[PDB]
């Protein structure tokens, strides 16, 4: 369906006029809505764990995938209303967040690239699809180039990416190199014993890390991240994260390996501590988005992390959507806009949002909580299930360090609610304005099911059993 | 291998110590590609096997569409600033 | 197998055949020869060259110490084969093959001769030139009359033979 | 060794005295196309024009502007004129008769050709008179779109063949000439040879009146021979490629029944006759071609860089994609595909 | 192509000839250089009985 | 030691020894007012988008057209199969000419006159 | 009329190729000793010449028809030595 | 004469070395023709490891493609053994490297071609997208 989408969203968007973004962008949510629904039943396929090579052994589907292609839909869905509809109908929003052109297109391009990465079976299909989404974020990095801040961002992304690229491309020709092949499904337990590939497979899992700004080189991708418009964070900052980790996942090709051990330690510990001084509210959600991403790099040590890690990415997707959503809505009440790419930027302009919003708030709340770990929300299951993995399988020294950091990252968590439940002087008196029913209904979702996923836990992992034993 | 691994080494370490320009940053990427290409269809004539030869064509259409994207994100970087001072 | 790269150097071993190998003659016709002797070749070596293939198969990868002896037969086959076109149609082999080699080794440019020496051939010899997997709705081309692709010039001699023959009426 | 060293010598002495007298030709056709006589004193009947001209720029002084990197403003005409003349090695005067007989000969086209935009990229840096720049800029946009036009025609060819050895292109034609079924595509690539050879009505890379001279403003002597020989060189050259993608290269008729009514064996003299009558078939269609670039240019006003840019990119290259559907699609129904 | 196909049989088992001749005459050359020594040269390299013509010659 | 080699070394040499013969037999006379550059006899930078788009756009579309080079080289062998393969590549890459076209990607007062009486 | 002098240098361009062509054909086929050139030749072509030299003693395209072979065809066997590609 | 075809390869890995200039160049243009230069000494060893065709294609996209795109906007803006080689004759067809590529790459991954399409589409949508103003 991706494809056939793609083709006609350009035919349409070269017809259109600039007028028509919105309209078209309405048009692509529900046909997303309308696959995700119609196609569904195609899980069945998947029963006892069945796996299918397609297109001469270059993609593989099995539950897994077809899982983390579910979620980048609803991921896509959620993303494409925020762009399809106005938070409210005055001037300053129809300044502050209006759609590009080709910005839907961008998105649906780089939302195959990331499934092509999630499917590949072999290394030329990996190649062309980190290429493929590589291309893509770059441009969405650049779309906006009213701002001087996302081009410099795009450019730094291009040059930061060009260089993991080759990286990547080396790891795979070494690959080649030494055993005359392109697919992995090649290597065997007797091989791994026999052949040292420990050098290519760490050189790769490295290149493919890297560019989802790991510790320590993280810096450059919170630059980005913080000087790009808050939109396209909300997206940029998400997708490559799950279509690289799932790949990497999939793969296991790092199991037990003491760099990654060493580089996911240090990645929890940069990110925990590096996001306390903060006072940017992007920087301190990409500084979140790096602990995360240690949480997640932890499950690359292991064998059976199929559970864990869908229930953590999972987790993670509807949290982070959740609270882009919440600093988005908490726009209306400031009252100074910085600029019509980023119009809040400072932690401290949420002061006192609980007296003019009080249920804004109550969700915030819940999602902070979600983020720190607080039972029953989802993000205490997902770290429990972590904790069990590594737990099972010997890493003491890093479930020590996962803790602490943890405890850390509580603090400036907590800033956020902290800063949100003090005072303000000017309170909200009135207003006509009404928030946008579809994206209020959205947040609500998110938060209901932040909220209340633990009471199909037992069900969950009994359809889990099924479809992936 | 050897001509190829030199080529990648030396434009990498243009890259990294660039303190001149960027477009000596342009120009150590495209010649990565290359080194990295040369090596790979080395190993292919020694394997006689078609698969590194399909692989370098697929790098070299995927370096040209990374050449047009990156120079147009530049000349979309300069068209705020009217020049690159690196 | 590849071609040789930038620098090689041809080198020759001078040892004989280890002396348990029965020997066995080499044909010692060249290109042209070879290629005008080809369709009879295969016509009346056909069990023999089938059987060496087979044996070459079943080998698995030993293929040239185990498949000696029936490559031995394949060689004598073709060189008597030869030799009854050296003791019976000289002539006709010799217009073939000159002309093959005045238009790059093209069939399609020695048809003329190449009918005196199918014709000579099948009455002095009973090989029979055929071209496998075709229906008979397909017609072999080099029977067929009148072909788009006609040679820049016809050979001379050939042409000068070909209407002697039609006078003759061998032919 | 030696038979290598007069072959070289044979065919480099005629193709730079035909590039030579091509000049004479186009004034000489230009003059009587308006009612004058073109050069015609200069040795006898004007034969030696094109000697007198090279003479005296050879003995002209170099000029050297003050902003000029003098180094690329002297060797960028020379490599536009050796990759022109480096392009002739693979063009057959018979079958197999070439300098450079390679399977690639194609390919060998193609990339010899696409390195002939670098003469006008790199002297509007060189010269810095601002004419020069404004000329090259508009040149090298010019230049690579119309190449397109020519690489695409080139893979439709191939379409038919399967081959990239310029010899079994030509021969494949003995049946019948490509510019029979392929009409439409002749006219393209002549109006495309045009406009990659920056000749009229396409001239708008080096037009006197829109820039004075062009991006050789700054060009004196040597260096203005080196842009003016790779010039009329690219002329015969991309004539020759016309010649043997379309026109059926040195195929002329079928001579069977002529040489075997006068000769009757294989000789010195029959092997001469033929080589002759091949070369002639294949230099009578590069005389045409020529003679049409100074048709052409003697007949049209000059196009503006916007309507030639959107000549290229609107006009011809939609209809070349639409071939590149129409002509595999007629293979397929017919059941023709070509084999290597 | 049918030709070609006529033609192969009987070059391959020339080639076939020479190279049977050409292994084993390097195998009694490189025996004859390691008598004298605790080496054995008619081992092969590979755990397959199959035959395997050399490659990689010493420069000449 | 072919023909071939022989007469590509032999182009530069040509080209080279026109150029020493040309230094070694003209004068050469510089000054001040010679070595100015010529802007019509007398001493004395924004471009548009479409500049920049013509050649930026020519590298993809030279990469679609060298693209079917081996199509060209394997159309028996690829059969009717590949026959297919490659219209749906053409077919894609025509969808981007499409919206090169739409877009006007490549080109670079009417008011009447009210007297308010 | 017919304009003769403009018509001359066209004359001299085409003398001046048709000569080059035949002359180059008289080189061509001095050059392989009789007979036309070999075009188009493939990897089977080039190793059936190779093969066709070893038959006839070196002389280029010679050709024998002689069912069987010499004595030394046996011994003039060539493989070759190709230096490393490092 | 001998030592020269032989030394060929290590000559074109020197002037590799020498041609990667392009870092210590005064003129970020002087830069690009010496990167020009090396792409020659690129094709030219191709050729010597036997891949001339690649050698021509290097010419024709990398050389006449981009660094034409390069110059364009840079204009605009401010083991001693040796190897046996073996004859055998079970290849009755003309195929090459070129052909073997086609057949590859339109059957076996006939997919690996339309996401190439698909990356080319990219190529072309992404530069309006960012250099053109709409409306
Ligand atoms: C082919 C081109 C000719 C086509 C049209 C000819 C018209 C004509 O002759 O009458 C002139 C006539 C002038 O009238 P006139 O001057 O009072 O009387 C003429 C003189 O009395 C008599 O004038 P003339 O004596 O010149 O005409 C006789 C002529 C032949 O008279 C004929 O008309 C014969 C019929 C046509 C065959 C042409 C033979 C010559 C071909 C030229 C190449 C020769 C080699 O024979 C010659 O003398 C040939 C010229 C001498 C040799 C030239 C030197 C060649 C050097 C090497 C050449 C290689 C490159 C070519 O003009 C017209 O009637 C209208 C002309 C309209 C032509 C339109 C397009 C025609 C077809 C397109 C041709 C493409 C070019
Ligand atoms: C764009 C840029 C393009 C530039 C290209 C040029 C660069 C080319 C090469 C660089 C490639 C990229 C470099 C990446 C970083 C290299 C680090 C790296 O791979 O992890 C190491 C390499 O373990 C070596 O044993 C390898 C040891 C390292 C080799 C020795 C160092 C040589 C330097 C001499 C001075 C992988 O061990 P590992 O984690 O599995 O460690 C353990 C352990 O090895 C095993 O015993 C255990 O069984 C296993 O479970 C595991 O836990
Ligand atoms: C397992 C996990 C998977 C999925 C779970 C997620 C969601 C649950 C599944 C399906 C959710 C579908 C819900 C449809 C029913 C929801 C529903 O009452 O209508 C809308 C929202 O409608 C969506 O915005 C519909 C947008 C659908 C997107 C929701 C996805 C999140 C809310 O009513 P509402 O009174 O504010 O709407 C009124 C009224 O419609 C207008 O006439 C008024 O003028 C206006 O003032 C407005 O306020
Ligand atoms: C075909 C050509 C046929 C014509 C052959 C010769 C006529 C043209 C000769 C001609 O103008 O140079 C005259 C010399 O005059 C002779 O007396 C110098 C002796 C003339 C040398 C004759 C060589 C004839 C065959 C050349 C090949 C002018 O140079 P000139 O005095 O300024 O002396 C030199 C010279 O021009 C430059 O090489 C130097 O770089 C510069 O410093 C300058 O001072
Ligand atoms: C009418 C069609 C509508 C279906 C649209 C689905 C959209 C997915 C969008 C976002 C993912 C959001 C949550 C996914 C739920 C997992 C389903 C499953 O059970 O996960 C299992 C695998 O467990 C796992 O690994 C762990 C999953 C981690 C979930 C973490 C959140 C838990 C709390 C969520 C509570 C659910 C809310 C219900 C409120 C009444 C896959 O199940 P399956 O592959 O057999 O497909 C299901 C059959 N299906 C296609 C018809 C729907
Ligand atoms: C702009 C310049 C346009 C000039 C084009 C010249 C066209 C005339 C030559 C066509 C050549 C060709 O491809 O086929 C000719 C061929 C000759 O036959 P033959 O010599 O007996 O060789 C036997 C093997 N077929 O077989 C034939 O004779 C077939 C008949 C000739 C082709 C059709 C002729 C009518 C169309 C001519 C219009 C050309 C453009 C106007
Ligand atoms: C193929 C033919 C090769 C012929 C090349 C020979 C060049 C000889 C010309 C010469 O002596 O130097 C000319 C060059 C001009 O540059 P310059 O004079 O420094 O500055 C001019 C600014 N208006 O002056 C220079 O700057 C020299 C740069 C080239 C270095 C070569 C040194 C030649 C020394 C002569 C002995
Ligand atoms: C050696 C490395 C490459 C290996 C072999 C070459 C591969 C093939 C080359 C293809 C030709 C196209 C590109 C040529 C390379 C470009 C050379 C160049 O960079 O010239 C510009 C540069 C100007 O620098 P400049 O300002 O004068 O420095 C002042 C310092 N005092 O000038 C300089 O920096 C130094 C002067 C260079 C002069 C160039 C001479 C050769 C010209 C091309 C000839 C090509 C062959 C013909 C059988
Ligand atoms: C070199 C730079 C770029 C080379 C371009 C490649 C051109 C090419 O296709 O060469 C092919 C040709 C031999 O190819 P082929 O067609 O198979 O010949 C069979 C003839 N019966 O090749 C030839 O015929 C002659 C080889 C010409 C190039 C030799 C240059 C040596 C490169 C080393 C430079 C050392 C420094
Ligand atoms: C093919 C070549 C065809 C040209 C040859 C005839 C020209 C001619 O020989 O003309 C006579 C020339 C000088 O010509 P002129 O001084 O202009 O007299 C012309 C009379 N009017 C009235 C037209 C002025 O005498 C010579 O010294 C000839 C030596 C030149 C040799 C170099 C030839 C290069 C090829």
């Amino acid at each position: 369906m991706l494809i056939l989408a793609i083709i006609s969203l350009i035919t349409f968007v070269s017809m259109s006029k600039l007028s028509d973004n919105r309209a078209i962008i309405r048009l692509i949510n529900i046909y997303l809505i309308l696959v995700l629904v119609l196609d569904s039943f195609l899980y069945l396929l998947f029963l006892n764990n069945q796996t299918y090579t397609v297109m001469g052994e270059l993609l593989i589907f099995n539950s897994f995938t077809f899982y983390i292609d579910m979620l980048i839909y609803f991921i896509m869905i959620v993303i494409s209303s925020l762009y399809g509809y106005n938070l409210y109908n005055n001037n300053l929003y129809k300044t502050l967040f209006e759609p590009k052109k080709e910005l839907i297109i961008l998105f649906l391009i780089n939302i195959l690239g990331a499934l092509l990465i999630v499917h590949s079976n072999d290394f030329i299909t990996l190649f062309v699809a980190i290429e493929l989404q590589s291309y893509s974020i770059y441009l969405i990095t650049a779309i906006y180039n009213s701002s001087y801040k996302a081009s410099k961002a795009s450019m730094l992304y291009f040059f930061m990416g060009g260089i993991l690229s080759i990286l990547i491309a080396y790891s795979i020709n070494t690959y080649y190199s030494v055993l005359n092949s392109y697919t992995l499904h090649s290597l065997d337990s007797l091989i791994i014993n026999t052949l040292d590939l420990n050098l290519i497979l760490i050189a790769l899992s490295l290149g493919l890390l890297f560019k989802i700004g790991i510790a320590p080189l993280h810096k450059w991708l919170i630059s980005i991240y913080e000087n790009t418009p808050i939109l396209i964070t909300i997206y940029i900052s998400l997708i490559p994260k799950i279509s690289i980790l799932s790949y990497l996942v999939l793969s296991n090709i790092s199991i037990n390996s003491l760099v990654i051990s060493i580089l996911a330690i240090l990645t929890l510990l940069v990110g925990s501590v590096g996001g306390l001084l903060q006072i940017k509210i992007k920087r301190l959600l990409a500084f979140s988005g790096l602990t995360n991403a240690g949480y997640m790099m932890l499950l690359l040590l292991l064998n059976n992390n199929e559970f864990s890690y869908l229930y953590y990415i999972t987790q993670y997707s509807i949290s982070h959507l959740a609270i882009f959503m919440i600093i988005i809505f908490s726009i209306y009440y400031i009252n100074y806009i910085n600029n019509q790419y980023n119009p809040i930027i400072y932690v401290n302009q949420l002061k006192g949002l609980i007296h003019d919003n009080a249920y804004l708030v109550l969700s915030m709340a819940i999602v902070v909580f979600s983020f720190i770990g607080i039972p029953p929300l989802l993000g205490f299951f997902g770290k429990l299930n972590i904790l069990m993995s590594i737990l099972n399988n010997g890493y003491y020294f890093i479930s020590i360090v996962l803790i602490v950091a943890s405890l850390i990252s509580a603090l400036y968590y907590l800033y956020l609610l902290n800063v949100s439940i003090q005072d303000k002087n000017n309170i909200l008196i009135n207003s006509n304005e009404t928030v946008s029913s579809v994206l209020s209904y959205i947040l609500s979702s998110l938060i209901i099911l932040i909220t209340f996923g633990f009471i199909y836990n037992s069900l969950i992992i009994d359809i889990f059993n099924v479809y992936f034993n | 291998m050897f001509i190829g691994t030199i080529i990648l080494v030396l434009s990498f370490l243009g890259f990294v110590f660039n303190r001149r320009n960027i477009i000596l940053a342009f120009i150590c990427l495209e010649t990565m590609l290359l080194g990295i290409n040369l090596i790979l269809l080395r190993n292919s004539v020694l394997f006689d096997d078609i698969s590194g030869s399909l692989f370098a064509i697929v790098i070299i259409i995927l370096a040209g569409v990374e050449s047009a994207i990156g120079l147009s994100l530049l000349v979309s970087y300069y068209r705020l600033r009217g020049v690159i001072n690196s | 197998p590849r071609e040789a790269a930038a620098h090689w150097v041809p080198f020759e071993d001078k040892a004989n055949m280890p002396d348990n190998v029965p020997d066995v003659v080499e044909v010692g016709a060249t290109s042209a020869p070879l290629l005008s002797a080809s369709y009879f070749i295969g016509a009346k070596c056909k069990p023999y060259n089938d059987d060496f293939m087979l044996c070459r198969e079943e080998s698995q990868g030993s293929g040239a110490i185990d498949c000696l002896k029936e490559g031995r037969r394949v060689t004598r086959c073709a060189v008597s084969v030869i030799e009854d076109i050296n003791k019976s149609c000289l002539d006709e082999f010799r217009l073939h093959w000159q002309c093959l080699e005045q238009n790059n080794h093209q069939l399609s440019g020695c048809r003329k001769a190449e009918a005196l020496l199918n014709k000579c051939v099948f009455t002095k010899l009973n090989l029979e030139k055929k071209i496998p997997g075709l229906r008979p709705d397909e017609e072999p081309v080099f029977l067929k009359k009148d072909p788009w692709i006609k040679p820049a010039v016809d050979d001379f001699k050939s042409v000068r033979a070909y209407a002697e023959a039609k006078k003759n009426g061998t032919l | 060794m030696i038979i290598n060293i007069v072959e070289i010598l044979i065919f480099l002495v005629c193709v730079l005295f035909s590039v030579a007298y091509l000049t004479v030709a186009e004034r000489k056709t230009l003059a009587y196309m308006q009612r004058r006589l073109g050069p015609n004193f200069v040795g006898y009947y004007g034969l030696l024009q094109a000697f007198a001209d090279a003479v005296k720029l050879l003995l002209k002084e170099i000029v050297l502007p003050k902003e000029s990197n003098y180094i690329i403003l002297v060797i960028s005409p020379l490599i536009t004129l050796i990759t022109a003349l480096i392009g002739w090695v693979v063009i057959p005067l018979g079958p197999g008769i070439t300098l450079g007989e390679l399977n690639l000969g194609i390919l060998f086209s193609l990339a010899i050709g696409s390195l002939g935009v670098f003469g006008s990229l790199l002297s509007g840096w060189s010269s810095n008179s601002k004419y020069s720049l404004l000329g090259s800029i508009r040149s090298t946009a010019q230049l690579i779109s119309y190449e397109l036009i020519l690489t695409s025609i080139f893979i439709i060819i191939i379409m038919f063949v399967s081959s990239l050895n310029i010899t079994t292109i030509i021969e494949t034609q003995r049946v019948v000439w490509y510019c029979i079924p392929l009409l439409p595509l002749l006219l393209i690539f002549f109006i495309a040879s045009v406009a990659e050879t920056a000749r009229p009505p396409f001239d708008l890379t080096e037009s006197e009146s829109e820039l004075v001279a062009g991006y050789f403003t700054e060009y004196s002597g040597s260096p203005f021979v080196f842009f003016f020989l790779a010039e009329y060189s690219n002329i015969i050259l991309i004539s020759a490629f016309n010649g043997y993608l379309l026109l059926g290269g040195y195929l002329s008729f079928n001579y069977s029944y002529l040489f075997n009514i006068l000769f009757n064996d294989y000789s010195y003299v029959s092997f001469l006759f033929e080589g002759l009558i091949n070369s002639s078939a294949y230099a009578i269609k590069l005389v045409f071609l020529m003679f049409s670039f100074i048709w052409v240019r003697a007949a049209f006003p000059r196009f503006t860089y916007d309507n030639l840019i959107n000549f290229c990119w609107i006009i011809l290259l939609p209809l070349l994609f639409g071939i590149f559907l129409i002509i595999p699609s007629t293979l397929y129904i017919f059941d023709s595909f070509p084999t290597l | 192509l049918w030709a070609r196909i006529y033609l192969m049989p009987l070059l391959q088992a020339e080639e076939d000839r020479q190279t049977v001749r050409r292994s084993i005459a390097q195998l009694e050359r490189e025996k004859e250089i390691m008598k004298g020594t605790g080496f054995d040269v008619d081992k092969s390299v590979y755990n397959d009985g199959k035959f395997h013509a050399p490659a990689l010659m010493i420069p000449p | 030691m072919n023909t071939f080699i022989i007469f590509i070394i032999l182009i530069p040499i040509v080209g080279f020894a026109l150029l020493a013969v040309n230094i070694l037999l003209a004068v050469y006379k510089p000054y001040n007012e010679k070595l100015g550059a010529f802007e019509c006899g007398l001493t004395s930078l924004a471009f548009n988008a479409a500049f920049i788009l013509v050649a930026i756009l020519f590298l993809p579309f030279d990469l679609e057209i060298s693209t079917l080079l081996p199509y060209v080289m394997s159309i028996y062998l690829v059969s009717n199969y590949g026959f297919t393969i490659v219209l749906l590549f053409l077919l894609i890459l025509i969808i981007g000419f499409v919206y090169e076209i739409n877009t006007n990607a490549l080109k670079i007062n009417t008011d009447s006159l009210i007297y308010k009486l | 009329a017919i304009p003769f002098e403009a018509l001359l240098p066209y004359g001299i361009i085409f003398g001046l190729l048709t000569a080059g062509g035949g002359a180059m054909q008289v080189l061509h086929v001095y050059r392989n000793g009789g007979v036309r050139d070999r075009f188009a030749i493939d990897q089977w072509d080039s190793q059936m010449m190779e093969r066709d030299l070893r038959l006839n003693g070196g002389q280029g395209r010679k050709q024998v028809d002689q069912a069987t072979a010499p004595e030394a065809f046996k011994h003039n066997h060539v493989w070759k030595s190709e230096r490393p590609l490092i | 004469m001998m030592y020269l075809t032989y030394y060929f390869i290590e000559i074109t890995i020197f002037l590799a070395i020498l041609c990667t200039f392009i870092i210590s160049a005064k003129n970020p243009m002087v830069s690009i023709l010496y990167m020009i230069a090396l792409f020659v000494i690129a094709a030219m060893y191709l050729y010597l490891i036997g891949l001339g065709i690649f050698s021509l294609l290097y010419i024709m996209i990398y050389i006449g493609a981009i660094a034409v795109l390069f110059l364009f906007i840079i204009t605009l803006l401010d083991n001693d053994y040796n190897t046996i080689i073996t004859q055998d004759w079970f290849n009755i067809e003309n195929t090459t490297l070129l052909t073997t590529i086609g057949n590859v790459l339109l059957t076996n991954n006939a997919f690996i071609l339309l996401v190439l399409a698909i990356v080319l589409l990219l190529g072309i949508i992404g530069p309006i997208s960012i250099t053109m103003k709409h409306k």
